[PDB]
């Protein structure tokens, strides 16, 4: 396949540097033009810049000298982005991209999956979940809607599977919402009444920025 | 005409087994000479560089033996020219085409000794002129030699064994054997009647003359580039700009080289005494700034990998550029014994990547590379300048290998054939034997 | 630069339908691209130079458009056609997106399942008490959720939190977590869960007492 | 003479504005037309694909549905030329040559709809002839149109915009500019006395026609072989004897095409109904083939990759050669609208992979790559039989893009040329029209 | 431009190994790529050639799967694996690339070569001792030093001394074996005034145990 | 396969001498290659297509020859050229190389410098005592090493080794082991390393004693 896998994205502080590094697999990485863009979370796409095979030329978005650093090694077969100085508004999915052209209006061919650039003062903490169980006299219906919530967390992001990926149908998880320098979310499963509370329903949460590996079963109330 | 037609088709390319034999005895001499030519003149270039080091103390010294040794080997060349062989000065290539014509001797037995020993001190000291002259004229006369020694005839067998020898000489000149055929398809065979030149025959001494230089040069080329970037369709439109600004250059260029005979004739009058001193002095000049500036002199075939790749500033293309035409003309229009062919190769990648390296920052979204102009350019003068436009985009692919060029390789070449047209200039070539045939009658 | 804004930057449309977004400039471009991105997933080439379909995209996708508004087409939109789709230029330099247009399936209006769930035992002994209310599989998103403490509303504390479509379901979800600490928890009996949909005037309450 | 050549070189390559103008035309029209009979025969070629789809189970019906889909699109084209234009059957290159020497009428009110639509009928069923046929003629007719509309007159505005149309039918069929001048100036200019075909006209119209191929074709090539392997010195003795036996080969080809031309009207006669009723049954032949044996049938292009790349077992490559022979001529003697001059390629290919493979196992010190052998014979054959060796070179370079193979593809190339004429064999394409001016002036 | 092949080592008889050779500074692909032997103290022997797609590949007359040369060009690496192994492998083995002139192919340039060992003693790495002068400095101009590299297997190790400052004046002995384990020394003369003045340090490398020994030579006090 | 065999197995001669060694084919062979291995290197393309010189090579480099019988010629020779030469040819495959021709240098005498070095102090511990002899930089190759203990001689437990000609000198150096447990190394003091070359009547000789 066509493949760029982008790298070295996550948690730095304000006025500080990063170094991402997008690598390509399945195709001749010279002879094509490389290019960074970012997306601000909720927002447009906006391009970063350029470089050719022989680095000879490289180009920026309108934006002050060397913020930006977009340097290639062929040999390697990977492609690199420094950001230095970086403040809160350089939050943004990075992706990395191919580029080609039709007539010669060049497009951006094939892109990268991206990496996530948080860049905050606040501090890695792990999450808290909590199993979210119906109340003491609930009302025992057809389906049963459980749920658990993962709080006081950063940065982004965590992963909740219910019994490791098992059931998939009737699961949601809601966005994580930003409070105080923490971030909290919950997910939600439904599920027939014969399987709960007779089988185990379990919410797996991993959070691999401080390590955190957790599952915590689902047990009625009272 | 339909009876001779129906019988003329069908007796079509039928060479005589003579020709033929002899058309590859012919290429096989046309490539050994071209050999030793070019040894030769390597062989007296770094002479003169090894002097430069047992001398290397005296900065004053080292310019006086730059100046000396390259003006004593163009005082020889000028010499042998103006006492044996008038007609071995410049290029060579309007006397073999006049020859074609029926209108010019080869007087083989003067020029053969004369343009190989005379360009090996022309070339040799560093002057600003190509091998394709002396290879083609030399290629031409041997043709006739061997038509001589054993006295073939037929207007065919005079026209084709001297085509032979003249694409046989192009071709070994730049390793390039299509450029050959094509030369003398195109630019050199008589342009205003029917000839039977035997394509098939110049075939055959292309290949043996090419084989002979690769029995001696295999594993190095006389210009490696790379492989370039591709030309986008919405980019093509800067290519015939490119053309047109060459087109109205070509003839210009084509009017100071006429121009500088005339001026340069002058000087000397037409004495042999005055003029092999002043080919000294241009000799020497081309080997002094041959090491106070080596892009000003020599063949230029050097600088070409390094314009391309975007290696010089505009400010040294610019010097460069008006440097080397003066230096060209200079050397050209002076009478020595060597081309004018090659150096406007060289004027044309370095004025191509001028307009490359501006093209590049005024449209930073075709994403271009400076070279691909560099390549477009470098057979326009030949296209505005000798008008055979075929011949240099061919030549070119076949000395630089980015095929994906030939469109706007192409299309560069014909706005500079077309504005050279357009603007009153004619083929150098063509306008250098007309004046040339102009005074064999004004002394009547 | 060039600044593209894309013309309706959220819309819905019902599957074998012909849907139509635009892309239009401050200046005048040429050949415009256009990309569809789906959440959690790279941006894709969709529509090159206008109106050239790339490798793989199913031919009920067209664009159009000259100078300075273009566009791009389904004639009858199907259901994996949901993403989000910009258009981009690189006529001038620099290149520049436009701000997308979300485009989702619209189906029936489904009203939603309420879920109330009272503090954990876990997360008291810590010394914090969030009630969470799960409001799940409905159409439209247009909801509003209110909490009552003992029949008495309550503002602050709250932070709901919605889905993105449903892939299967293209319904909807939002939870909204309520959170005091433990003391003010105690303080109190009723927890009540108010969910006012469109699809019904009384809206739908769930609640639970500690007794 | 000395007077009126002075003048002559003074006043060279001055083509009139009026010509290079409706060169622009021509060319511009001449890609179009190409470009659309490409995109129909290619809209029929899946069109009658998805049939065999709706059909994959019935095998007896599949195979019915492949010989009548394909039968019915042959008999649209034999009728089309034989009830209103009979000089659009076969190639059509040698009638464009009749027209350059005002030997044949160019009825462009009638041959361009009926070559055009009789070509998409038989490409389009999956015949084995090549685009080169149709977009050729019909370009030289598109050259007559412009030149009649604008009634522009003098013995060039003729022929001129009847060449560059020409050229620019074979520039756009193969995305090959430079071939496009070659053949004109090579083999389809007038070959025994001098004409006035302005080059730089035949230059304007090529580009204008294979730019607006580029507009509906970029990124993809006809033919994509890789880069190939270099030749050594001690190797090319290897690529003469391969040309030495084309040389041979291509006569006999040469009487077999002409013969089968004979045999295959005896069995029609000349009647329109018995000859459209065997153009679909050898329509309905090679559509059947199309899917029992791809690379019996079709253009050719297909095998051209996987016959070079060594990907076909020596057994199947004979096959393919000795059914392709047949396959060839049938279709093209038939007189279907259509070339045999890309098939000939085909053959060249298969022969020269057959022989680079023998070399490969007889020689390990060689280092040998089959594919050498196979792009210096896809030229190979087009040098035997039509005796155009410097086109088919440059066409093969064009579409291969192996330069270092210039020398092996040049010396089997006039391998084969030195054999053809030394075993008494034509000019295929002056052989025929000869014939055709031959029967209309002896037995009208 | 380097061809540098590793790999090399111990193997039983019978077993079976593959050594890799990376190539670098060239366009690997377009480049035919060959494998010679140099058995311990004779001359040079062919062992196979592989062209750049791999559809060509030549081997020297021995058996089954003896040798099977394979290339991945994604790399840039050249391999080889001998099997059913017996003493005659025991030899230091080159990975080359290959060219021509006229068009007699010539092995172009060559890699430094990695041994194999058949043998089924096992590695041990080198212990290295350092050898100063007697307490007795009697100083001339130059004084001699050296450290003892003892009880190793297989060949070969690697000594420089300063990594590789200290070039001139050093002579490494040939190994010579006893007891199956390999022992030799290596000697460097530096002037009088260098030392003790200025540290010397030899530095032993045993690939085969992926161990080095960096080991500093004090006088005796 | 053919065989190749080369001149002298191994020559010695003076720098200044014309130095010429020859290949000889079994059956008739063309355009053989050379290279050259100096001690301690891989082989180095020298001479390819019987006549040509690689880049760098010095040209007092030359070969020749024809059908069966080719050479390689040192036009006077120079002390850098000690190595082993190898013809190859691949006119016929498969490939071959020749047996290798050994050039020796001859030069001026050169004494001996011995050294010698008692057992160090951690080698001592784990129970070995190994007294080492470096005798180096000497000419001719000859050369007798003799180890006194308690001015007694021993032959047992000695292990030598030669380096070969050096490439810049054409001197050769040796190294003389003695090998002794800790405990027999410990019966006894004083230690002797008798040097004896043609450079001088009397040994050279170097000691140490224990105490
Ligand atoms: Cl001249
Ligand atoms: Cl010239
Ligand atoms: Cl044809």
């Amino acid at each position: 396949e066509v493949r760029l896998l982008e790298s070295g994205g996550g948690l730095v502080q304000p006025g500080g540097s990063l170094k991402l590094s997008c690598a390509a697999s399945g195709f001749d990485y010279s002879r094509y033009w490389m290019s960074w863009v970012r997306q601000a979370p909720g927002k447009g796409l906006k391009w970063i810049g350029e470089i050719n095979p022989v680095s000879s030329t490289i180009n920026y978005t309108p934006s002050l000298k060397d913020k930006f650093i977009i340097s290639r090694d062929n040999a390697k077969d990977t492609l690199y982005l420094q950001i230095s100085k970086v403040r809160s508004e350089d939050t943004a999915l990075y992706y990395c991209a191919r580029l080609y052209y039709g007539y010669g209006y060049w497009y951006f061919d094939v892109w990268g999956a991206g990496t996530t650039v948080t860049v905050s003062s606040a501090k890695t903490t792990p999450p808290s979940v909590y199993p979210l169980a119906p109340g003491s006299a609930a009302a025992a219906a057809s389906m049963v809607t459980l749920g658990c919530l993962v709080k006081g967390y950063f940065p982004e992001p965590v992963t909740v599977t219910w019994n490791s990926g098992s059931l998939a149908a009737g699961v949601h998880t809601f966005p994580a919402v930003l409070q105080a320098a923490l971030y909290t979310l919950s997910s939600s499963v439904t599920v027939p009444s014969s399987s709960w509370p007779s089988e185990t329903v379990t919410c797996n949460v991993a959070h691999p920025a401080s390590s955190t590996k957790v599952d915590k079963k689902i047990v009625p109330r009272a | 005409r339909r009876r001779q037609l129906i019988r003329q088709l069908l007796e079509r390319d039928k060479t005589p087994l003579a020709i033929l034999f002899m058309a590859a005895v012919v290429g096989t001499l046309v490539g050994l000479a071209a050999v030793a030519f070019d040894k030769g003149v390597a062989w007296l270039q770094n002479q003169r560089m090894g002097a430069l080091v047992h001398t290397a103390d005296n900065y004053p010294l080292l310019l006086t033996v730059a100046f000396l040794a390259s003006a004593v080997l163009a005082m020889f060349g000028y010499f042998l020219v103006r006492k044996y062989a008038p007609e071995a000065g410049g290029s060579g290539i309007p006397e073999i085409e006049g020859a074609l014509e029926d209108q010019r001797p080869v007087r083989w037995w003067r020029v053969l000794p004369v343009k190989f020993f005379g360009g090996l001190g022309t070339l040799g000291g560093g002057m600003v002129l190509g091998r394709e002259g002396p290879t083609v004229q030399i290629g031409g006369n041997i043709g006739r030699m061997v038509l001589d020694i054993f006295r073939l005839k037929g207007d065919e067998a005079r026209h084709t064994l001297l085509a032979t020898g003249a694409a046989a000489g192009l071709a070994a000149a730049f390793n390039a054997p299509a450029a050959g055929i094509l030369f003398i398809i195109e630019e050199m065979r008589p342009q205003f009647r029917y000839t039977l030149i035997s394509i098939k025959a110049v075939f055959i001494g292309v290949i043996m003359s090419t084989i002979m230089y690769r029995i001696f040069n295999c594993e190095v080329a006389l210009i490696d580039v790379g492989k370039l970037s591709d030309a986008p369709l919405n980019t093509l439109w800067l290519y015939l700009i490119l053309g047109i600004i060459f087109g109205i250059f070509g003839p210009i260029f084509n009017k100071w080289v006429l121009g500088m005979q005339d001026l340069l004739h002058r000087v000397h009058g037409g004495n042999i005494t005055k003029w092999v001193l002043m080919g000294g002095a241009i000799g020497g000049l081309c080997g002094l700034l041959g090491f106070v500036a080596p892009a000003t002199s020599g063949g230029g075939f050097n600088l070409i990998p390094i314009a391309t790749a975007g290696n010089f500033s505009m400010g040294m293309l610019v010097f460069i550029f008006v440097a080397r035409v003066i230096t060209t003309l200079l050397c050209f229009s002076s009478g020595a014994p060597g081309g004018i062919f090659a150096p406007m190769l060289a004027l044309g990648t370095v004025l191509g990547t001028a307009f490359g390296m501006v093209a590049v920052e005024l449209f930073p979204q075709y994403h271009l590379e400076a070279g691909t102009f560099a390549i477009a350019g470098m057979g326009a003068l030949l296209a505005a300048s000798i008008r055979a436009p075929l011949t240099g985009i061919i030549l070119v692919l076949e000395m630089t290998d980015n095929y994906q060029l030939i469109l706007p390789m192409i299309i560069t070449g014909l706005g500079a054939t077309l504005l050279a047209q357009f603007t009153g200039g004619k083929p150098l070539y063509s306008a250098i034997l007309a004046r040339t045939l102009a005074k064999q009658e004004a002394e009547q | 630069d060039i600044v593209l804004t894309q013309s309706p930057a959220i819309m819905s449309a019902a599957p074998g339908d012909k849907v139509t977004m635009t892309c239009s400039a401050s200046s005048s471009v040429s050949y415009i691209h256009w990309y569809q991105q789906k959440s959690g997933t790279s941006p894709k080439r969709w529509i090159y130079d206008t109106s050239k379909l790339t490798s793989g995209v199913p031919v009920r996708f067209s664009g159009s458009g000259s100078g300075t508004s273009y566009s791009l087409t389904i004639n009858t939109m199907e259901a994996e056609d949901a993403a989000t789709y910009y258009c981009q230029q690189w006529s001038s330099h620099p290149q520049t997106f436009g701000g997308g247009t979300k485009l989702e399936i619209l189906r029936a209006d489904a009203a939603p399942t309420v879920s109330i769930f009272p503090p954990s035992s876990e997360q008291l002994t810590s010394g914090g008490a969030s009630v969470v209310c799960f409001l799940n599989n409905f159409y439209p998103k247009d909801i509003n959720v209110k909490w009552k403490i003992d029949g008495s509303e309550r503002q602050n504390g709250v932070l709901n939190s919605w889905t993105d479509q449903d892939s299967k379901d293209s319904t909807y979800s939002m939870s909204s977590t309520l959170t005091l600490t433990k003391d003010e928890y105690e303080r109190h009996n009723s927890y009540t869960c108010e969910a006012t949909h469109k699809t019904s005037t009384s809206p739908i309450v769930k609640s639970f007492n500690r007794a």
